[PDB]
C-alpha cells in the first residue's frame, strides 16, 4: 500500500494500516526534520517496527544525505532476526512494486560465537573461550609465522576473508546471521570479520545494546560510524539498568588468586622471554616513547583487548617512564593487587568515594592518577609483545586493571561498596566489590552529540519526563501514542482482596503470611479452573515464589491445580528452565491446561514472548518492589535524589510498575489478539502506583475493576472471554481501528488521527 | 476354539442359528466366520489415595488400570515391579513399600528443589506418554411438477365457458339464503346410511386375532427363521452388483446355501402349520422372498449370458 | 440422569467417529458436532496426525465451545473446514444449534455421483384376502422384546425386506427406502426466502 505521509510516499507492505501507525509515521517524519533526538511511546504488536524501517527507507531513497546510515539497536537475537524478516518482507514488497531490485544493503551484527564456523572453536560452550581460541588461530604475529609455517594452527575462514573477501564487497541485500554463517561458508570465509569489515557499506546495521553502549565495544562499531546515522532504540525501557550494568565492577577473592597466579606466570614467561629474546622489551619500549598512535593504528586486526572507555584526549599521551619498563610494571600490578587485597579483607560493608579511595592508594601504594589512567594500555601493549594466544586466563587482570583504570578517571557519579559477606548468606566470607555507576548519561553522552539523532522508543513509558533527567538530555518531541480498539482486546483488572477479604500484598513484610498464600492459591486454582490453558504467574522474588509453592504443596491446594491444569515453574538455570518453557508451549498446543510460576526479574519477563493462546491470562502477584537491602540501589537512589531531587520511593514505585507492564505488555500480537491482565494486589489502587502505568494499558483500566475480589474478578474474566471468544472479522475494523486505502484520504479521518495521539 | 466357543455362549441365538446353519449341513463354519469377521491424565497419583474404611481397614483395591497408568507414566515403577515381585518381594508387599516410599511422600531449600525436579519430571513422563460450489438450475419447473405424474388436467371449451362463468355470475349476483333446502329428511337418512357401520363408507371392521392363530413358539421359531434369512439375503446382495468373477461363485454358494436351509428348516417348520393346519401364511412372505432372490440371481445369470452371447 | 466425571477424550472420540465414518460412500458428507465442556483433554496419542487423517478422509468438524476458545480446537474446526463457536446463553446456545441444523456448503471436494433410491408404497393386506401375509419387521427384529406380526406395512422393491418405519435405508440389499414427501421437504433449501425491503409505515403511503 502507497501512503502519502506529508508530501513522503512510503511503500507500506501490508493492505490496511493502523491510524496509530500513521500518527507513529507523522511524528518521526518531524523528528527527522528538526534532527533532533526523540521518546516515542507505541503499543506492542502494533507494528511501530514496521512503520520506522518504512519510514526510515523512503527517508533514505529520498534524500540519501539525510540518512547516511541507519543504526538498530536491540535487547535478544531473536529480536534481531524478527527485524531481519520484517525487513527483507520489506525490500520484497519494494521489489514487487517496482520491479528492479534496490541497491540496499542490510546487515544484522553480533558475536563470534554467533558467527564462527570453525569446526574446532563450535563445540565450546562460552563465547570467551571462543574469542580466545580465535584470537590464538587469527593473531597477526600468528598469520606471518603461519605464512611461513603451514602446519601451524590457523582459522582458514578468516584467511581466505583477508584475501579476497576485502576487494569485492557483498551485493545489496539483507542477510540474517544464519545467512551469512552460509554464505561465509560458500565463501570460506567468516561472517564475523567479513561483516564487520562490510559495515561500511550496509545502509541499516542492526545489532544489541551491548556492541555500542559499553565504551569497551562502542569503538567497535562507531568507528566506521558517522555523524549523519541515525540510532534507533526500542523497547529500552530498562537501558538505564544496561549502562550501570555495563559501567559497574565486581571482584571476589577467587578473582585475586587467579590474577595472581597469572601474573606470576606472566612474569616467569617475561623472564624466560628476555632470556631468549630481549629486543621484543626494547622495541616494545620504542614504540612507547614515540607513542601509542603507530601501535594503535596499524592494527585492527588485534581489536580483542581494545579499551575506548578513556577519552580520546587521554589516548595521546604517553605512559611516564615510572612504569614503561615490563618489570616496573609488573611490580606496580603487584603492589596494586596487594593493596587491593589489604583493603578488601575488611570484615564490614564500606562505602566510599571514588576520589577517597584514589588518595588512599596514592599515600599508601605511592601511585598517581596519571600514570593509571595509561594502565590498560601498558597492559595490552604488553600482552600484545609477548605472542600470548591463552588470554582468557588473563581475564581477572585485565579485569582489575581496568577497574583501576575507570577509578584514575571516572570518580563522580561512582560508588565503590566493599562487601565481606553475602546479603543472603553473611555467614559465609564472600568478599566483594562493586564499582555502582550512577551516571548512565554519560553512556549515551557521546551518542546524542555525535550523530544527527537518536531514536528511543519502547512500550512501557508511562512516565514522559524521567528519561531526560536520567539521560541528561532533551528530546525534541515527546509524545505518546494511544491505543484505538474495535473490539477491547484487554481487560486488565485488580484483586486486592482475597476470598476472606484478607488485604493483598506483596510487602516483605506481609510475603510470608499463611493467609495471603492460601488466597492466591485459591484464585491461581479458580483461575485454572476457568480461564483457558495458558496461564502465566509472575511473583516478586525466587525465595518468596519457591516458599509459596513449597506452601502451597504442603496445604495440598496444588494437586487440585495440578489436576486442573499441567503446572511449571522455572528455576535458576535457563537450560532446565527453557525445557520448561518449551514443555509447557507443547502442551499450549497439545491442548492440556499449562501453568507457568515464574519471577518479575527473571528471563520470562526478559526476552520471552506470547502467542494469543500463549498469552490467555498473565497474573501479577503484588508490586515488584526490588529487596531495599542492596546498598547498590541505595546509592543510586541517594545519588539521584542529591543530583535530580527524585525521591527513591518514587523510583522504587515506577521500577516495579515497569517491570510489571513488561510482565504483561507481551501478551498481544495485535487487535486479533485478546489477553487477560490481573493484578492481585491492593496497593495497585494507590493513585500514585496506579497512575504510573503506560496510557494505553491504564485507559483501559475501568475504575469499576478497581480492588476486585476472586469471584467478582472471576466472573468478569468469563463474561470478558464469551464477549471476546465471539468470531470476529477484519472488515468490522475498517473505519473504527483499521483504515482501507479510501479511509486514509478522508480528512477527518486524518483529524481523528491526530487527535488520537497526544504530545506532553 | 474356545475363543470361537465363547461368543456362541454369549449369544444363544447365535448358537442357535449356527446349529441350524453349520450342523444341519447347510453351510460351513468356514463361510460362516467369515461373515462373522484410553488417555492419561495427571491426577493418576493425586486421585489415588489409600483408602481407610471405618475401622482400620486398608482398601488398597490394586485394579489394573490405576496400576497400568502409573506404569505407563512411571516406567521406574514397572522395572521394579519386574525385577521384584514376586520373587525379591510380593506384589502387596512392593505397593506397601511404594506407600511407605520417600518417593510418594515427598513431604528446606533441598525439599523446595526436590518437588519442583518431581514435578518437572512428573509433567515431561506425561506429555512423553502422550505421544505414544455454486450451483444454478436449468429446469425450475420439474419442481413445480415433481414425483407427482401427468394428471388428467382436462380443459374446457370455447369461450362458451365464459358465458357458463357469467351464468354463475349471474346466478349468485341476486342471492337469498336458504334453510329448509339445505338438507331433507332423505338425505339425512342416506348420509346416515353411507355413514352406518358396515356401510359403504364404513369399509372394514373389526378383524381376526392372529396372535392367538400363530403358537408364541411357532411365533419365536418364525422370528428366529426370519433373521436367518435375513443374514442370508444380506449376504446374498452383498456381493450384487457383481463385477467378478468371485462374486459369482459366492452368490451360488449362498443360493445353495438358501436350497438348504429351505429343505433343512423351512420345510418341517412349514409341516409344523401343516400339521396344525395353520391358516396365515406366514411361511408365504418368505417363499415370496426366497422366490425373489432366485428371479433376480437368474436374471443377472440370463443378462450375463446375453453380454457372453 | 447419567454421572458427569472424568475428563473429556476428544481424540478417542474423533477416532471413533472415523473409523464409523471410514466405510461412509464419499457423496455423502461426514459431519461431526462436538460440544466441549471442559478446556482440557486427555489423548493417548498426537492429535494432529489424527486431524491429518479427518482432512485426507475429508470430514467436517465443528465445535461450539462452553467457557472460552481453545486453539487446538479452532485449529481443528478451522482445517476440517467446520466451524468454532462459544456459548454466550442458553439463547444463544440455541442460536448455535439452530444455525448448525442447516445443511453446511458443499466444499469443492464434494461428490457428485447418480444414488439410486426406492419409493415402496405402505403395501397394507386385509385378512379377508387370501394374500395377507403377516410378517415380523426387520427393525423391530433387532430389538429385545418381540416384534409385532403386523400383517401389511412396507416392503422393499429390491428385495421384499418389510420395514414398519420410514424413511430407512433397507438393511438387506442397501437400498434406501424413501417417500416423495422427505425428498421435497429439503427442497426449501434449494431456494431460499430472501429477506424483504424495510420501509417504515410513515415512508409507505400505501396500504394499510
Ligand atoms: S576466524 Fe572465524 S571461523 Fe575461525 S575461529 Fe575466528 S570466528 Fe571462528
Ligand atoms: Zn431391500
Amino acid at each position: 500500500m502507497k501512503l502519502n505521509v506529508d508530501g513522503l510516499l512510503v511503500y507500506f507492505p501490508y493492505d490496511y494500516i493502523y491510524p496509530e501507525q500513521f500518527s507513529y509515521m507523522r511524528e518521526l517524519k518531524r523528528t527527522l526534520d528538526a534532527k533532533g533526538h526523540g521518546v516515542l511511546e507505541m503499543p506492542s504488536g502494533t507494528g511501530k517496527t514496521v512503520s520506522l524501517l518504512a519510514l526510515i527507507m523512503a527517508y533514505q531513497r529520498a534524500y540519501p544525505l539525510e540518512v547516511t546510515k541507519l543504526i538498530y539497536c536491540s535487547r535478544t537475537v531473536p529480536e534481531i532476526e524478527k527485524v531481519i524478516e520484517e525487513l527483507r518482507k520489506l525490500l520484497n514488497f519494494y521489489e514487487k512494486q517496482e520491479g528492479e531490485k534496490l541497491p540496499f544493503l542490510g546487515l544484522a551484527l553480533s558475536s563470534r560465537k554467533n558467527l564462527c564456523i570453525h569446526p574446532e572453536v563450535t563445540p565450546l560452550r562460552f563465547g570467551k573461550d571462543v574469542d580466545g581460541k580465535c584470537h590464538s588461530l587469527t593473531a597477526s604475529y600468528v598469520r606471518a609465522q603461519y605464512q611461513h609455517d603451514t602446519s601451524l594452527p590457523h582459522c582458514r575462514f578468516y584467511e581466505e576473508f583477508d584475501a579476497h573477501g576485502r576487494e569485492v564487497p557483498l551485493p545489496a541485500g539483507i542477510y540474517n546471521l544464519d545467512d551469512l554463517k552460509a554464505l561465509g561458508r560458500r565463501q570460506g570465509w567468516c561472517p564475523y570479520f567479513l561483516a564487520r569489515y562490510s559495515i561500511l557499506h550496509a545502509n541499516v546495521v542492526v545489532y544489541s545494546y551491548h556492541y555500542l553502549l559499553d565504551p569497551k565495544i562502542a569503538d567497535l562499531v562507531s568507528k566506521e560510524l558517522a555523524r549523519k546515522a541515525v540510532v534507533v532504540f526500542d523497547e529500552a525501557h530498562n537501558i538505564d539498568n544496561v549502562c550501570i550494568d555495563s559501567m559497574s565492577v565486581n571482584l571476589t577473592r577467587r578473582t585475586l588468586d587467579r590474577c595472581q597466579g597469572n601474573l606470576e606466570t606472566l612474569q616467569k614467561t617475561v623472564l624466560r622471554i628476555k632470556e631468549t629474546d630481549e629486543q621484543r622489551l626494547r622495541d616494545e619500549y620504542r614504540r612507547l616513547v614515540e607513542g601509542l598512535r603507530e601501535a594503535s593504528a596499524a592494527r585492527e586486526t588485534d581489536a580483542h583487548l581494545a579499551n575506548p572507555v578513556l577519552p580520546d584526549e587521554v589516548l595521546q599521551e604517553a605512559v611516564p617512564g615510572s612504569i614503561r619498563t615490563a618489570e616496573h610494571f609488573l611490580g606496580f600490578l603487584r603492589r596494586l593487587l596487594e593493596y587491593v587485597k589489604w583493603r578488601l579483607r575488611v570484615q564490614h560493608v564500606v562505602q566510599e568515594s571514588p576520589p577517597a579511595f584514589l588518595s588512599g592508594l596514592a599515600q599508601r601504594v605511592c601511585i598517581q592518577r596519571k600514570p593509571l589512567r595509561f594502565c590498560a594500555e601498558r597492559l595490552r601493549s604488553l600482552l600484545h609483545t609477548l605472542e600470548i594466544t591463552d588470554l582468557a586466563d588473563f581475564s581477572p587482570l585485565t579485569l582489575l586493571a581496568n577497574f583501576a583504570t575507570l577509578v584514575s578517571t571516572y570518580a563522580k557519579g561512582f560508588t565503590i561498596i566493599i562487601e565481606p559477606f553475602d546479603d543472603r548468606t553473611p555467614t559465609i566470607a564472600n568478599p566483594i566489590l562493586h564499582f555502582s555507576c550512577m551516571d548512565a548519561s554519560l553512556a549515551i553522552k557521546p551518542v546524542f552529540e555525535r550523530f544527527q539523532s537518536v531514536i528511543i522508543t519502547s512500550g512501557t513509558l508511562s512516565p514522559l519526563d524521567i528519561y531526560p533527567k536520567i539521560l541528561d538530555f532533551h528530546p525534541v518531541t515527546m509524545a505518546t501514542f494511544t491505543m484505538t480498539l474495535a473490539r477491547v482486546c484487554l481487560c486488565p483488572m485488580i484483586i486486592g482482596r482475597g476470598n476472606d477479604q484478607v488485604a493483598i500484598s506483596s510487602k516483605f513484610e506481609t510475603r510470608e503470611d499463611i493467609a495471603v498464600i492460601r488466597n492466591y492459591g485459591n484464585l491461581l486454582l479458580e483461575m485454572s479452573a476457568v480461564v483457558p490453558d495458558g496461564i502465566v504467574a509472575f511473583f516478586t522474588s525466587y525465595q518468596y515464589m519457591e516458599s509459596t509453592v513449597a506452601s502451597w504443596y504442603e496445604q495440598g491446594i496444588l494437586e487440585n491445580i495440578q489436576r486442573n491444569k499441567l503446572l511449571f515453574i522455572e528455576t535458576q538455570d535457563g537450560a532446565e528452565t527453557s525445557v520448561a518453557l518449551e514443555k509447557y508451549q507443547e502442551a499450549c498446543e497439545n491442548g492440556r491446561g499449562a501453568i507457568l510460576l515464574s519471577v518479575a526479574r527473571g528471563k520470562v519477563s526478559e526476552g520471552i514472548d506470547f502467542v494469543h493462546h500463549y498469552g490467555r491470562a498473565v497474573i501479577m502477584f503484588g508490586v515488584p518492589y526490588v529487596y531495599t537491602q542492596s546498598r547498590i540501589l541505595k546509592a543510586r537512589l541517594e545519588y539521584l535524589r542529591d543530583q535530580f531531587q527524585i525521591r527513591e520511593n518514587d523510583f522504587l514505585t515506577f521500577d516495579a510498575m515497569r517491570h510489571a507492564a513488561q510482565c504483561v505488555g507481551r501478551a498481544i500480537r495485535g487487535k486479533t489478539d485478546y489477553g487477560l491482565m490481573v493484578f492481585a494486589d491492593k496497593r495497585f489502587a494507590r493513585g500514585d502506583k496506579r497512575g504510573k502505568l503506560p496510557r494505553w494499558i491504564q485507559e483501559h483500566l475501568t475504575d469499576a475493576n478497581l480492588n476486585l475480589t476472586v469471584d467478582e474478578g472471576v466472573q468478569v474474566a468469563k463474561y470478558f472471554l464469551r464477549q471476546m471468544a465471539q468470531p470476529f472479522h477484519r472488515e468490522d475494523q475498517l473505519g473504527l481501528s483499521l483504515l482501507s486505502l479510501e479511509q486514509l484520504e478522508s480528512e477527518e479521518t486524518l483529524k481523528r488521527i491526530e487527535q488520537i495521539a497526544q504530545q506532553l | 476354539l474356545e475363543e470361537k466357543n465363547r461368543m456362541l455362549q454369549e449369544d444363544p441365538v447365535l448358537f442357535q442359528l449356527y446349529k441350524d446353519l453349520v450342523v444341519s449341513q447347510v453351510i460351513s463354519a468356514e463361510e460362516f466366520w467369515a461373515n462373522r469377521l484410553v488417555g492419561i491424565s495427571a491426577a493418576f497419583l493425586a486421585d489415588v489415595r489409600p483408602q481407610t474404611d471405618g475401622c482400620n481397614g486398608l482398601r488398597y483395591n490394586l485394579t489394573s488400570d490405576i496400576i497400568e497408568s502409573i506404569f505407563r507414566t512411571y516406567p521406574a515403577v514397572k522395572m521394579k515391579y519386574a525385577e521384584n515381585v514376586p520373587h525379591n518381594m510380593t506384589e502387596k508387599e512392593f505397593w506397601t513399600r511404594f506407600f511407605q516410599s520417600h518417593y510418594f511422600h515427598r513431604d528446606k531449600e533441598n525439599s523446595n528443589a526436590a518437588i519442583i525436579k518431581r514435578f518437572n519430571h512428573h509433567s515431561a513422563m506425561v506429555l512423553a506418554a502422550g505421544l505414544r460450489i455454486a450451483l444454478n438450475l436449468k429446469k425450475s419447473d420439474r419442481y413445480y411438477h415433481g414425483p407427482t405424474p401427468i394428471q388428467s388436467l382436462q380443459y374446457a371449451t370455447s369461450q362458451d365457458i365464459i358465458n357458463s362463468f357469467q351464468s354463475i355470475r349471474q346466478e349468485m349476483e341476486a342471492y337469498t339464503p336458504k334453510l329448509t333446502q339445505v338438507l331433507s329428511s332423505s338425505a339425512a337418512s342416506s348420509t346416515i346410511t353411507a355413514l352406518s357401520p358396515g356401510g359403504a363408507l364404513m369399509q372394514g371392521g373389526t378383524q381376526q386375532a392372529i396372535n392367538q392363530m400363530v403358537p408364541n413358539d411357532i411365533q419365536s421359531e418364525l422370528k428366529h427363521l426370519y433373521v436367518a434369512v435375513g443374514e442370508l439375503l444380506r449376504h446374498f446382495w452383498s456381493c450384487f452388483p457383481v463385477n467378478t468373477p468371485f462374486l459369482e461363485e459366492k452368490v451360488v454358494k449362498m443360493k445353495s446355501n438358501l436350497e438348504r436351509f429351505q429343505v433343512t428348516k423351512l420345510c418341517p417348520f412349514q409341516e409344523k402349520i401343516r400339521r396344525q393346519y395353520l391358516s396365515t401364511n406366514l411361511v408365504s412372505h418368505i417363499e415370496e422372498m426366497l422366490q425373489t432372490a432366485y428371479n433376480k440371481l437368474h436374471t443377472w445369470q440370463s443378462r450375463r449370458l446375453m453380454k457372453k452371447t | 440422569d447419567m454421572t458427569c466425571h472424568g475428563e473429556p477424550s476428544l481424540y478417542n472420540s474423533l477416532s471413533i467417529a472415523m473409523q464409523t465414518l471410514k466405510h461412509m460412500p464419499g457423496h455423502t458428507s461426514r459431519e461431526v458436532l462436538i460440544i466441549f465442556s471442559s478446556l482440557t483433554t486427555c489423548d493417548p496419542s498426537n492429535i494432529y496426525d489424527l486431524i491429518k487423517t479427518l482432512k485426507a478422509a475429508k470430514i467436517r468438524v465443528s465445535v461450539i465451545g462452553l467457557s472460552a476458545e481453545v486453539r487446538v480446537c479452532t485449529v481443528l474446526a478451522r482445517e476440517t473446514g467446520g466451524t468454532y463457536h462459544v456459548i454466550l446463553d442458553e439463547s444463544h446456545y440455541k442460536e448455535l444449534l439452530t444455525h448448525h441444523v442447516s445443511p453446511p456448503p458443499a466444499s469443492s471436494s464434494s461428490e457428485c455421483s447418480l444414488i439410486r433410491m426406492g419409493f415402496p408404497q405402505h403395501t397394507i393386506a386385509s385378512l379377508s384376502d387370501q394374500d395377507a401375509k403377516p410378517s415380523f419387521s426387520m427393525a423391530h427384529l433387532d430389538g429385545n422384546t418381540e416384534p409385532g406380526l403386523t400383517l401389511g406395512g412396507y416392503f422393499c422393491p429390491q428385495c421384499r425386506a418389510k420395514y414398519c418405519e420410514l424413511p430407512v435405508e433397507c438393511k438387506i440389499c442397501g437400498l434406501t427406502l424413501v417417500s416423495a414427501p422427505h425428498l421435497a421437504r429439503s427442497y426449501h433449501h434449494l431456494f431460499p426466502l430472501d429477506a424483504f425491503q424495510e420501509i417504515p409505515l410513515e415512508e409507505y403511503n400505501g396500504e394499510r
